[PDB]
């Protein structure tokens, strides 16, 4: 049941500095008290990350290209963000991906669906507004897992696609800053591989709409871009990445 | 020593002649837990089948394709394949499995073949010229045979043109054999194409039903989500054996480890990128890899002009894994360790020398 | 139809180079042994050319 939104206010997107955030484990290899240099598609330190807002009256629902891998972070509470969309055309021409988190479980369906111009969710003040897609035709792959969810919890995410292996990475990071990133270091532990092997070029985030007209919550989420480069990751005694260095950042790091 | 030196006389000294290597005892192959079987109960062993022109296509994907139960069942009358080895089905991996089921008579089983021209193939289900997959069939006289008539299972008898490979027709148009103008209305030379079977209790061999469920494989560029079963043998510890930890083959000694692996790490590497710890897949335990006790073998001899006695040094090898002395340079065999101290005659290493008085260390 | 030449379609184990097998015995292609008698999952090792 696709529905247009005629109450949109126009304001440019914000920007911020990625800081020392976005480090993920390159592989599943334990390493202790050794400085491992790896060549892998990483989010560059001190990079330019695009910032989107939701406030009530703004509503940022873009369709950005996946490029070669997208970093995603969300300083969020009350579960405004509850899923993602992946697919080239997102209509009845090419296959898409569906990620929906709700009161039962997370849904990972690899299906060719005809998405709306603005898909969304619903929280009327409990979810009772299931308007994401107006139709459903075919499905080829399907997966089931467990849910992954002043702002307290910032949920980093890194996605990649090498030979169709849709790796998903995340970490639970406590925070206290209402708006900007914290100052510190935290590696991103892997979750699950998704060997789907289809065409992925663009992605889209699903938002949970509130109702008191449609209400909007205080949301702040990020879209980082991964680039191929080299990193120097320092491993602690217990095997976690406690420090990282971007070899192409500045001459001292090189 | 003579053979290594390529001479029949050996001067006094210590010569490395070979390499000691603790050979492996057994080969260990271990893998994660065998779960999430393919639900073939509701596919091959269902209750109600379908007509041959309306075969039910079921997708068997993202499950470990166990073929032993399907292959070794005595209820299946015949197991036939054209392009794949029946006994190699456990070692094969596929993107997906096309599970299709239908019902045909006893003499129609030969028609299920690549390129066969029969009354069923050209109008119900036609195969390509390079088909893959094994066909499973069985006699269903115990259940399909009904005195009142088993007319539920139909078959498309005729159609205007031959079928392309892998085509399903659900239409119910009127066949036109002659030049009479028909507009969906039956007449002298216009009849319904679909007909019933003839499964009756009186009929014997050659006139009996054969339920046929066919598995087909596609091996496109998509990752091999469907694969075969893996065998996880017993686990050995504190022994130099070969091991296979999810493809990480090699030889080494496995012991209990106090290393705290993170909940996603399966392997552990040292500074020089050599695997020195593995998480056991079946039961999550960390096993240190210690290389098997290798080392050079040195033969301590005086000149052959003096004697033929020799002493053997196993460099860097503890004596328990090989007149037996434990020097810091390794295990020494054939030399008696005296408590006296002389000038060094034949150097062993770490302050120990050898001499011929019998060979003493 | 000439059916005077036959090929060893099925064999239990591989052949070494310049080694000939003439053992015209049964192939146990199933879990249940043939017991030396032809039957289900058991055929002649040599198949005539069509
Ligand atoms: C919501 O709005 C969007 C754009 O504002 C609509 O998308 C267009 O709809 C018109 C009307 O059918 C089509 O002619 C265009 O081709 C659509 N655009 C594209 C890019 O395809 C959308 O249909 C609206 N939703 C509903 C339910 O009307
Ligand atoms: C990021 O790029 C945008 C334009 O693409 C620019 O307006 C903004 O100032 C940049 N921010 C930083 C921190 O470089
Ligand atoms: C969560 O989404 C699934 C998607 O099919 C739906 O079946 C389920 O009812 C939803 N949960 C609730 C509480 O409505
Ligand atoms: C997709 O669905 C359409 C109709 O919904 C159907 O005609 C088409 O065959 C389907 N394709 C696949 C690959 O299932
Ligand atoms: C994937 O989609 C992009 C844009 O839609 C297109 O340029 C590309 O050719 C597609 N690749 C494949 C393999 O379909
Ligand atoms: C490593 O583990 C020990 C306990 O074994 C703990 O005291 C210490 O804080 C840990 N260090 C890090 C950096 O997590
Ligand atoms: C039918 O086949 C399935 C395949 O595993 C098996 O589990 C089931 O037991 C079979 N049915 C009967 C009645 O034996
Ligand atoms: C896997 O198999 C082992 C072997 O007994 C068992 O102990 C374990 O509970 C099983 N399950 C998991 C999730 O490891």
């Amino acid at each position: 049941q696709c529905v247009n939104f005629t109450n949109r206010t126009q304001l440019p997107s914000a920007y911020t500095n990625s800081f020392t955030r976005g480090v993920y484990y390159p592989d599943k290899v334990f390493r202790s008290s050794v400085l491992h240099s790896t060549q892998d598609l990483f989010l560059p330190f001190f990079s330019n990350v695009t910032w989107f807002h939701a406030i009530h009256k703004r509503f940022d629902n873009p369709v950005l290209p996946f490029n070669d891998g997208v970093y995603f972070a969300s300083t969020e509470k009350s579960n405004i963000i509850r899923g993602w969309i992946f697919g080239t055309t997102l209509d009845s021409k090419t296959q898409s991906l569906l990620i929906v988190n709700n009161a039962t479980n997370v849904v990972i369906k690899v299906c060719e669906f005809q998405f709306c111009n603005y898909p969304f969710l619903g929280v009327y003040y409990m979810e009772s507004e299931f308007r994401v897609y107006s139709s459903a035709n075919n499905c080829t792959f399907e997966y089931v897992s467990q849910p992954f969810l002043n702002f307290k919890n910032l949920s980093e995410f890194v996605f990649k696609n090498i030979d169709g292996y849709f790796k998903i990475y995340s970490k639970h990071t406590p925070i206290n800053l209402v708006r900007d990133l914290p100052q510190g270091f935290s590696a991103l532990e892997p979750l699950v591989d998704l060997p789907i092997g289809i065409n992925i070029t663009r992605f889209q985030t699903l938002l949970a709409l509130h109702r008191s007209g449609w209400t909007a919550g205080a949301a702040a989420y990020y879209v980082g871009y991964l680039q191929p480069r080299t990193f120097l990751l320092k491993y602690n005694e217990n095997g976690t990445i406690t420090d990282a260095v971007d070899c192409a950042l500045d001459p001292l790091s090189e | 020593t003579k053979c290594t030196l390529k001479s029949f006389t050996v001067e006094k000294g210590i010569y490395q002649t070979s390499n000691f290597r603790v050979q492996p005892t057994e080969s260990i192959v271990r893998f994660p837990n065998i779960t999430n079987l393919c639900p073939f109960g509701e596919v091959f062993n269902a209750t109600r089948f379908a007509s041959v022109y309306a075969w039910n296509r079921k997708r068997i994907s993202n499950c470990v394709a166990d073929y032993s139960v399907l292959y070794n069942s005595a209820s299946f009358s015949t197991f036939k394949c054209y392009g794949v080895s029946p006994t190699k089905l456990n070692d094969l991996c596929f993107t997906n499995v096309y599970a299709d089921s239908f019902v045909i008579r006893g003499d129609e089983v030969r028609q299920i073949a690549p390129g066969q021209t029969g009354t069923i193939a050209d109008y119900n289900y036609k195969l390509p010229d390079d088909f893959t997959g094994c066909v499973i069939a069985w006699n269903s006289n115990n259940l399909d045979s009904k005195v009142g008539g088993n007319y539920n299972y139909l078959y498309r008898l005729f159609r205007k043109s031959n079928l392309k490979p892998f085509e399903r027709d659900i239409s119910t148009e009127i066949y036109q054999a002659g030049s009479t103008p028909c507009n969906g209305v039956k007449g002298f030379n216009c009849y319904f194409p679909l007909q019933s079977y003839g499964f009756q209790p009186t009929y014997g061999v050659g006139y009996q039903p054969y339920r046929v469920v066919v598995l087909s494989f596609e091996l496109l560029h998509a990752p091999a989500t469907v694969c075969g079963p893996k065998k996880s043998t017993n686990l050995v510890k504190n022994k130099c054996v070969n091991f296979n930890f999810n493809g990480l083959t090699g030889t080494g000694v496995l012991t209990e480890s106090n290393k705290k692996f993170l909940p996603f790490q399966q392997f552990g590497r040292d500074i020089a990128d050599t695997t020195d710890a593995v998480r056991d897949p079946q039961t999550l335990e960390i096993l240190d890899i210690t290389p098997c006790s290798f080392g050079g073998v040195s033969v301590i001899t005086p000149g052959t002009n003096t004697s033929n006695q020799v002493a053997v040094l196993y460099q860097g090898v503890n004596c328990t894994e090989v007149n037996v002395f434990q020097t810091r340079a390794g295990c020494l065999i054939g030399a008696e360790y005296v408590n006296n101290s002389y000038e060094c005659d034949i150097p062993i290493g770490a302050g120990i020398c050898a001499s011929y008085q019998s060979i003493i260390a």
